[PDB]
């Protein structure tokens, strides 16, 4: 229904005000799997930063449960700078975060407690096309 | 005695006083010990020669009246090169003054050093002091070599090419030490590369012939503008790199059109046919900034390197589709097929091809990319290769059978060429991409005349006067003639701004460029417009929907994959159309035996010899008649896997040779005249027959 | 009278904005956001900014201004006011008028303007590419305001919204604004956020 370019919003608690709410009376509808949004997956998708688009026109959600299904798909096909050296340092003016980038695995920016917990391990770290990227604590162990 | 250490810095009228009082002196001494001091350090070259620029050009030619200052030279020359390394790591010279470019010029204009002596310790040395420069100097001091003569500049890329050659020949190269571990030699590789780029930009590079990418709204894959839902903007994608010092100069190794000296010459053959690549890729893509990847030099590789180097990218995009799709078939639940079965009719697979391949690429345009298992119907079995070969034979002669009138076919150049102006189906130029990119990834040869402006304008570019001259010359040459016409072509021939356009009933169909083309007169005050207007329109601009879908379908079947830069137009083509050399020599030390005949038998060494006796016409008649192409596979006759095979006794009851496999299972005869009669008959009766 | 501008989202076709990094909800880590609630605490004269980037080159050299326009209507028409206890104290750098709250420290191209149009001093913010191409754009910004001194201080929330002005007749540069001072300058985050996800 927002079919404006210039006018996007990008945050669904950012919409949530002119949507005529204070907190919890948002109701949207996803696209990957097209349902209704969940409390949690508003909590998740706020977890996230993400940014709303409009599809077709209409700007829809995103849930939860599909974060590791259209991101997985890029973790291990196209590889890239994978050093912490000066591979991003130089290349560009600014070089990078203290290790914040746009995340594919952990999927927010930054988790706080992130930034050694690959190091610990050192096996096949995915530094995809130069981001170090971590894990969330909704997906540590197998589930 | 005067010691001369009053003067620290040489000039013309110093150097010729010192060089007046040694000789009215007679003693060398002197000298060799201003010159030791000079030559010991970096700042007295830098403030040497400091004009208040023929200082260079004429003082170097008196140096050499004597033998004992090459002595001097030589240690002068080992000893400096690395004060001149710790002040070009982290000193930042240059950008502290820029009056710092006269140092290696002093070092590099004497045309004497090139003596094998040298070549161990002095100029390995100043290389590897050449390898680190702030990365605007090295522009600078390339523009100085582009803009000079054609004659030194070769001169000087052949000493650099035989220092490498000579290290490649002294030093060994294997597994566990590649050619990139030693330093001096990639060293001398990127010193060579900035010759490179200075004899490119010698040529007459071009940037505005290049056709700007017109392409439709294509089926993106949700995968891509996720990110910007993650967060990002629209992102300049981390996909095709590009070469830092192509953007410094703004200069693309696609951007030459005719160069000072051929490409082919900074091809270092010792060094090339050292080199692996299969971990070379690894060294590549990942990005490990440790070691060199000489395909970030497209010109020290030739075709047989670059396309094993495109098949292993092949390689392991199907192993991560595959690591891909185990799990999401774990997961989701879905199933898919790696492998690209296009199971097709016996005379409706042109529109069973269309109706299944369009489909499965329009899910995922990276299965066209995957491998191909052909099943017929009728027949069954593990396919190969030569069902596959049949299928991609029939279909190419089929598409250049005139059955379809969208394959055109020239005599003067014996090449295809797609319809000017048909009013095809876009799937009819979707197949062709689709199976070519598949020969390309197939490793097969695909029976094609297509001339370099396919291959070109299939890489991102446009057409050019020598892509003009390629199928009709003629009318490059008409245009030449009047290039250098300094009379009136209005008085003369009248002729107005129209000329023609073929279509396909050869009707002379009104096209004017612009409006009135046929009352605007010719002026003869410019004409560089009429030859840009020219290789605009004759050149492009009438092929744009059909070739735009043949474009589409190729860049679909291979988008995200090393091959936009790696292979040049003139480069592609030998992966898929054959060797244009025919070496019989490389066919003979590259032989595979088989049907338990020895190697050292009489009778292959005189079938040979009847081979032999055919010329280069009979011998690629006689390969076009037997494999099925008339032109040697990739890598010439040298690098493939022929099988000669046993089919029976001396009998002339059946002479028949696999074409699927590509075994010449000819029979084992003793006389030689049934032998010469029996191949003069095959050769005259080749594809008459229509066996293959 | 003072009107307000609606709360909308106007980014524009070309995405300039900030970007905001999460190191934890610890007591001494404030150099962070509120990744669901969009919340700054970030403590009080202190140097807490994460990053800066912007898309290509935006082009700079016009100020655009920005006023920090209240939520509750009840002093929508209020007038900005500095804290008496630190508009009579000598902690400014003296070119610091000691009638607003803006201490440009993360950049150097913003003056304070005296906008008669609302009897409101609205001071312009810089409106330049933040290094040109990086990564989650954090201009500086730390205020020195105490809200709770028995005045005009009536302690509440004041909203940076940006207006732009140029040569079009446009007004650009809506987005989800937050700026705050008074309360807790940093500390953690999960707990408000726990009592406001409740709400």
């Amino acid at each position: 229904m927002f079919q404006d370019p210039q006018e996007r919003p990008r945050k669904l608690p950012q919409l949530c005000t002119e949507l005529q709410t204070t907190i919890h009376d948002i109701i949207l509808e996803c696209v990957y799997c097209k349902q209704q949004l969940l409390r949690r997956e508003v909590y998740d998708f706020a977890f996230r930063d993400l940014c709303i688009v409009y599809r077709d026109g209409n700007p829809y959600a995103v849930c939860d449960k599909c974060l590791k299904f259209y991101s997985k798909i890029s973790e291990y096909r196209h590889y890239c700078y994978s050093l912490y050296g000066t591979t991003l340092e130089q290349q560009y003016n600014k070089p990078l975060c203290d290790l914040l980038i746009r995340c594919i695995n952990c999927q927010k920016p930054l988790c706080p407690e992130e930034k050694q917990r690959h190091l610990d391990k050192k096996q096949r770290f995915h530094n995809i096309r130069g981001r170090w990227t971590g894990r969330c604590m909704s997906c540590c162990r197998s589930s | 005695r005067i010691d001369f250490k009053d003067v620290t810095y040489l000039t013309e009228e110093k150097v010729y006083e010192i060089l007046e009082l040694c000789r009215e002196r007679e003693d060398y001494s002197p000298l060799i010990r201003v010159i030791g001091r000079v030559f010991s350090s970096a700042e007295a070259l830098v403030q040497s020669f400091r004009k208040v620029i023929d200082a260079i050009r004429r003082v170097y030619t008196r140096l050499l009246s004597n033998e004992k200052i090459e002595t001097a030279f030589l240690n002068a020359l080992v000893y400096l090169s690395p004060n001149v390394e710790c002040d070009l790591t982290y000193h930042n010279v240059y950008s502290r003054d820029p009056n710092y470019l006269n140092l290696f010029i002093i070092v590099m204009e004497n045309r004497n050093l090139h003596s094998p002596e040298y070549l161990e310790m002095a100029l390995p040395l100043f290389c590897k002091a050449m390898s680190k420069l702030p990365l605007a100097a090295q522009g600078k001091l390339i523009r100085l070599w582009s803009k000079y003569n054609a004659d030194q500049i070769r001169r000087m890329m052949e000493t650099f090419q035989q220092l490498i050659t000579y290290k490649v020949i002294s030093n060994e190269f294997n597994s566990r030490n590649l050619v990139n571990d030693d330093d001096a030699i990639v060293a001398a590789s990127k010193c060579l590369k900035m010759v490179y780029y200075a004899n490119v930009v010698g040529g007459e590079v071009d940037t505005n012939h290049n056709e700007e990418d017109d392409e439709e709204p294509i089926p993106e894959s949700s995968e891509l503008t996720l990110q910007e839902l993650l967060g990002e903007e629209r992102r300049n994608k981390k996909g095709p790199r590009v070469d830092p010092l192509e953007t410094e100069l703004g200069v693309k190794t696609l951007d030459c059109r005719k160069p000072l000296i051929p490409f082919e010459e900074f091809i270092n053959e010792p060094l090339n046919e050292v080199l692996e690549m299969d971990k070379d890729y690894t060294f590549f893509k990942v990005e490990t900034e440790n070691k060199f990847s000489f395909m970030t030099c497209p010109f020290i590789l030739n075709a047989v390197t670059k396309n094993l180097g495109l098949y292993y990218d092949n390689r392991i995009r199907m192993y991560s589709e595959r690591r891909i799709t185990v799990l999401y078939s774990l997961v989701q639940g879905q199933q898919l097929n790696p492998y690209l079965r296009l199971k097709v009719r016996r005379d409706h697979i042109i529109d069973d091809a269309l109706v299944r391949l369009e489909m499965i690429a329009m899910e995922n345009p990276a299965d066209l990319k995957k491998q191909l298992y052909v099943e017929f119907e009728g027949e069954q079995g593990v396919d190969e290769g030569g069902v596959s070969k049949e299928f991609f034979q029939l279909v190419v002669e089929e598409i250049f059978n005139p059955d379809i009138g969208m394959f055109t076919y020239d005599e003067s150049t014996k090449l295809f060429w797609f319809n000017p102006s048909s009013f095809e189906t876009e799937g009819q130029f979707t197949l062709i991409g689709i199976v070519l990119g598949l020969a390309i990834y197939n490793n097969c040869i695909l029976d094609v005349h297509f001339p370099m402006v396919v291959y070109r304008k299939l890489m991102g570019k446009k057409g050019t006067f020598r892509d003009l001259g390629d199928s009709h010359p003629v009318l490059y040459q008409s245009l030449k003639d009047l290039l250098e016409y300094e009379g009136n072509v209005e008085d003369d021939m009248m002729i107005t701004f129209q000329i023609s356009q073929t279509d396909l009933f050869g009707n002379p169909m009104m096209y004017d460029l612009k409006e009135n083309g046929d009352k605007i007169p010719i002026t003869n005050e410019n004409r560089k417009e009429f030859v840009n207007l020219y290789s605009d329109y004759i050149l492009n601009k009438s092929v744009e929907k059909q070739f735009k879908a043949f474009r589409r379908g190729f860049h679909m079947v291979t988008n995200e994959s090393p091959l936009k830069y790696l292979f040049r137009p003139e480069e592609i083509e030998l992966l898929i159309c054959g060797s244009r050399n025919l070496d019989f020599q490389a066919l003979e030390e590259t032989t595979e035996y088989d049907g338990g005949y020895t190697r050292d038998s009489v009778l292959i060494r005189e079938f040979w010899e009847i081979v032999h006796s055919f010329t280069d016409e009979q011998k690629r008649l006689f390969l076009q008649f037997t494999t099925g192409t008339d032109r040697a596979p990739v890598g010439g006759l040298g690098k493939l896997k022929m099988i000669i095979a046993k089919n029976g006794p001396d009998t002339e009851r059946l002479p028949t040779s696999h074409t699927c496999f590509n075994v010449l299972l000819l029979p084992e005869y003793s006389s030689k005249e049934k032998l010469k009669e029996r191949l003069l008959k095959a050769i005259t009766y080749a594809k008459g027959f229509g066996m293959l | 009278s003072s009107s307000v501008p609606s709360q909308k989202t106007y980014q524009g076709s070309y995405g300039f904005r900030l970007g905001f990094l999460h190191s934890g909800t610890a007591k001494s880590v404030t150099c962070t956001y509120s990744p669901a609630l969009n919340k700054l605490f970030c403590q009080l004269a202190k140097t807490c900014p994460v990053q800066l980037w912007v898309d290509s080159t935006p082009p700079p050299g016009t100020r655009v201004r920005a006023m920090a326009i209240y939520k509750q209507s009840q002093h929508m028409t209020e007038v900005v006011r500095r804290c008496p206890h630190h508009e009579r104290c000598s902690d400014s750098d003296g070119l610091a008028p000691p009638q607003h709250l803006i201490r440009v420290e993360g950049n150097l191209r913003a003056e304070y303007l005296d906008d008669r149009n609302t009897f409101r001093h609205s001071v312009v913010v810089p409106y330049e590419p933040p290094e040109v191409g990086s990564d989650c754009t954090t201009i500086h910004y730390n205020y020195m305001c105490y809200s709770s001194c028995m005045g005009g201080m009536n302690r509440r929330p004041i909203l940076t919204i940006i207006t732009l002005e140029d040569s079009s007749g446009n007004l650009l540069g809506r987005d989800s604004f937050e700026v705050r001072v008074c309360a807790c300058p940093g500390r953690d985050r999960r707990t408000e956020e726990e009592n406001l996800r409740k709400k």
